[PDB]
């Protein structure tokens, strides 16, 4: 049951994961999650503010 | 997934103005350099990587220093040196402390690591046999040592590691244990509402996280018997939480602490060097 | 209780608690007993 | 027609209206909703007090002054005595609820200052003595509507018994960091030259499906003036900020008698 | 298996049982319901406070004597402090409820006596003046949930102040009807060789589809003994009856601030 | 002869067993098992009992 995962780029492949553990909390760190969504601390408005058109119209 | 490339952008002569905002809406500003100057194009090629929680997170980060000590005890006061008891907790150092505190609530895995260090007290007590450690974790309820040779060591249930001196440091995970759907860092209340015209005293009650949260108690001794040369040792506690997941964002803290709640110190509540001028480069 | 023997081998429990009351009175007593439980954080019961 | 200053709210029997605000504020992007099944906890079928208590409660104004350094209130404590909102809170061990928060504070095109409006989760505060830690009493801590007031000095008391309230220190925001950084949490401004009114609309925030409202505050509020109130004709004018809030999406679970907290 | 005789009811967080009833009766051969859109009147969404209030209160038992002549009660007036069904009563101008009404009464197969256990809408009681007619004060009218008792002898008051009170006269039924006619209400009997309880289910009567709780109580509740309790060791034995009730399908209209009634 | 099992859930996959040794008694920890008959000790009677009917008819 072997992964075989993309690694970080360095200064010039792959890698291979087994898991050892009956349990995911033994399981090393989680995979690179680029997840974001800034916009709900950033412009956590109601109404849809375009950034071209007046803020207040 | 990379950070922002610029687009090749020239000038404008236009009603379209997202230079101007109104920060009252509680929206930040958003305006990037295209809107307000001429830019070339710029691939982006860098990511992100490095400051995903995962990665902020991704550090054995010491919490506490412990103590022991292996000789022959006489007195009680040198019977409890024999063994020692640490309520766990994040709240004895800074550094990890501060970092979990950009959130209010997380949940996490934790990777525990111990690093055991001896030296011996005198010389011309001759030597000292390799020691090895007993490390339990005591859950709230289980009985709790009074002695380092009492009945709780044989440790039937609760998870105990052995440790043998010079090897390498031990580790365990941990899973998220939290009573909750995640651990607050942060509780905003008390453990019971007092009631009108109850006896109960309401004079020497806390508030906050520490009226509630209890993660139970480590427990160390030296397996050993006594040496004729007295042994002393440090335990090193570290923490790494793993499989991070955090939420509701705040301020980092900008003061010393001085204890496991917020509380600030007097003499220590102004961070800023004053500048010389507002105009000061 | 058995149930409280096994609690205290755990840290932490969740769900209903079943209260059964057995009757051993003569057959010709009658009554009416109301058995209650109050969620906590107002004044303890002591009066029906 | 249509204009992010002009808006209309209706809970209940309760209607706000406005014609000098700045758009409003949903806190994380999410609006209030009731708990659904694959999130509950209590197993007994819970009370939605629906109308009766899903409504605008007026607090107590409170004066807005060039020397004000400003005011705090928590949620639910402030609600605690508000009609029927308060009576489900009480009658229940267990209760969970949004909020549409809606601060109001006029003046004229010739009076300056600005308000930051705060919604804060979990909004602990510095205790004021040093003989202890996190040595705050219930009363103190959970003042109601009546709220309390940030101070710009730190003088902690000499007796432990003495100093059981908070620290509202306004540069810390009374817990240790600096106010400057309060805009991490959802918040307006009222700027008078722009606006006369703040709104937020708060989703439920716990590490829990459900809590004890009468132990615990999922939320604070804080008004902090960041830049004074100034008026050329009477620097020592007064103008009232009034604090309007519904609760949303209310669900109480454990019935039984009434709480009666600790008034002393 | 299933008998007649053997019965569960449960409301909201509350169970009833009983080994020796005589089935149950539905008033008027009808169940409770809420208000239908084509019978509504009052246009504001109305609270359902559900398992809050529609849930079983067991008021104050009374004692049963050889020389009892009856008890009354009036609903909701019985259940007016009664936990959270009480706060959504005055905390509104409008309020309707059914009832399962639970009466209890048990002894030995060597005792003897009958209770007639009768549901009566609009229990209207005589006063205690020939000075006046229809004086009765609000307060001995509604005396919540101890209510009252019947007597055999009607003795009205020598001066008008001292008789607003009802004249409660057994064989009268309080009312000037022969109580021996009672039997055309809802009722049961709790005869002691046969049952320990009776169950009345009480569907809404008035004639509007909601009116003002605090002002109208829309049913009595008379228990009278037809055949007076007997004990051969002791003619002066006193058996308990208790009294337990709980709303179904209430309905509210017209929050406000709480009602609260004179008290003298 | 690799086993691929679902690991118990932590704060936010599987995991690989191979057996080393000849004897069972050298294995690790039985798989969980979920298997349970209250009603052997809560209701170990002869005749069924519906919950909705009297006990004793
Ligand atoms: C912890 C500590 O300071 N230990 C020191 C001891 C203690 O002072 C004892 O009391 C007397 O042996 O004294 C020494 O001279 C010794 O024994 O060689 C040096 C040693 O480092
Ligand atoms: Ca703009
Ligand atoms: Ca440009
Ligand atoms: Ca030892
Ligand atoms: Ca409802
Ligand atoms: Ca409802
Ligand atoms: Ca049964
Ligand atoms: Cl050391
Ligand atoms: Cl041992
Ligand atoms: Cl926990
Ligand atoms: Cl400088
Ligand atoms: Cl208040
Ligand atoms: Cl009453
Ligand atoms: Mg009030
Ligand atoms: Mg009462
Ligand atoms: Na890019």
């Amino acid at each position: 049951g072997a992964q075989v995962s993309s690694q970080k780029v360095g200064a010039h492949v792959n890698y291979t994961t087994i898991n050892y553990y009956k349990d995911s909390a033994s399981n090393a760190a989680s995979k690179l999650d680029f997840s974001q969504d800034p916009s709900k601390f950033t412009e956590p408005v109601k109404d849809i503010m375009i950034k071209t058109a007046p803020a207040l119209n | 997934p990379t950070a922002q490339s610029t687009p090749l952008t020239s000038g404008v002569n236009s009603q379209e103005v997202p230079a101007l905002t109104a920060v009252e809406t509680g929206a930040s500003g958003q305006a990037v350099p295209s809107d307000v100057i001429e830019t070339r194009h710029v691939v982006n090629y860098k990511t992100r990587s490095e400051s995903t929680l995962e990665s902020f997170f991704g550090r054995s980060a010491c919490v506490t220093i412990l103590e022991v000590e292996n000789f022959n005890a006489t007195t009680d006061a040198d019977r409890k040196k024999q063994f020692t008891t640490w309520a766990i907790t994040y709240t004895d150092t800074v550094q990890l402390r501060r970092k979990l505190e950009f959130f209010t609530y997380s949940r996490f895995d934790l990777e525990m690591t111990f690093v055991i260090t001896e030296r011996y007290y005198a010389s011309n007590t001759g030597h000292a046999r390799n020691q090895v450690y007993q490390l339990m974790y005591i859950p709230p309820g289980a009985p709790r040592p009074t002695a380092w040779d009492d009945y709780t060591w044989q440790s039937s249930s609760n998870p105990s590691v052995f440790y043998t001196y010079g090897s390498a440091p031990p580790r365990m995970s941990i899973p998220y244990v939290g009573i909750a759907n995640a651990y607050s860092h942060f509780y905003d209340g008390f453990a019971r509402v007092p009631l009108k015209d109850e006896t109960v005293d309401s004079g020497d009650t806390y508030y906050g996280l520490v009226t509630i949260n209890d993660f139970g108690t480590l427990a160390v001794r030296v397996v050993n018997e006594y040496n004729p040369a007295r042994i002393t040792s440090k335990i090193r506690v570290y923490m790494k939480p793993k499989h991070v997941r955090c939420w509701c964002p705040r301020p980092p803290r900008a003061v010393p602490y001085r204890g496991e709640g917020v509380d600030f110190k007097q003499d220590s509540i102004t961070p800023l060097t004053a500048v010389e001028n507002i105009n000061t480069f | 209780t058995m149930l409280g023997e096994i609690l205290n081998y755990y840290t932490h429990w969740t769900g209903s608690l079943r209260f059964t009351f057995l009757f051993c009175g003569s057959m010709m007593a009658t009554g009416k007993i109301l058995l209650s439980y109050s969620p906590p954080g107002a004044k303890p019961p002591t009066t029906r | 027609g249509y204009s992010d200053r002009v808006r209309q709210i209706t809970l209940g029997n309760s209607t706000i209206t406005t014609q000098e605000a700045a758009n409003a504020v949903v806190a994380y992007g999410e609006w209030p909703s009731y708990l659904d099944d694959k999130e509950a906890n209590p197993i007994d079928a819970p009370t939605e007090p629906d109308v009766s208590s899903n409504r605008f409660y007026t607090l107590d104004s409170v004066q807005w002054k060039s020397t004000s350094r400003g005011w705090w209130w928590k949620l639910p404590d402030a609600l605690k005595d508000m009609g029927m909102f308060g009576q489900n809170m009480y009658y229940h061990y267990l209760g969970r609820s949004g909020y549409t928060v809606h601060v109001q504070c006029n003046a004229s095109k010739f009076h300056q200052g600005a308000l930051g409006v705060f919604a804060i989760p979990e909004y602990v505060m510095a205790c004021n003595t040093e003989a202890k830690t996190s040595y705050v009493s219930y009363v103190n801590a959970n003042p109601g509507e009546k709220g309390g007031v940030f101070d710009n000095a730190y003088n902690p008391s000499a007796e432990a018994s003495e100093g059981r309230k908070f620290a509202a220190l306004d540069y810390l925001l009374g817990c240790g960091v600096l106010a400057g950084n309060a805009f991490v949490y959802p918040h307006q401004i009222i700027n008078l030259r722009t606006n006369n009114s703040a709104t937020l609309v708060l989703p439920y925030v716990n590490s829990l499906a459900i809590d004890c409202m009468a132990k615990h505050n999922n939320w604070g509020l804080v008004i902090l003036p960041l830049c004074k109130l100034d008026y050329a004709p009477n620097s020592s004018t007064e103008i009232p900020i009034t604090v309007t809030i519904a609760p949303m999406f209310t669900e109480f679970n454990g019935l039984r008698n009434i709480t009666v907290p600790a008034t002393q």
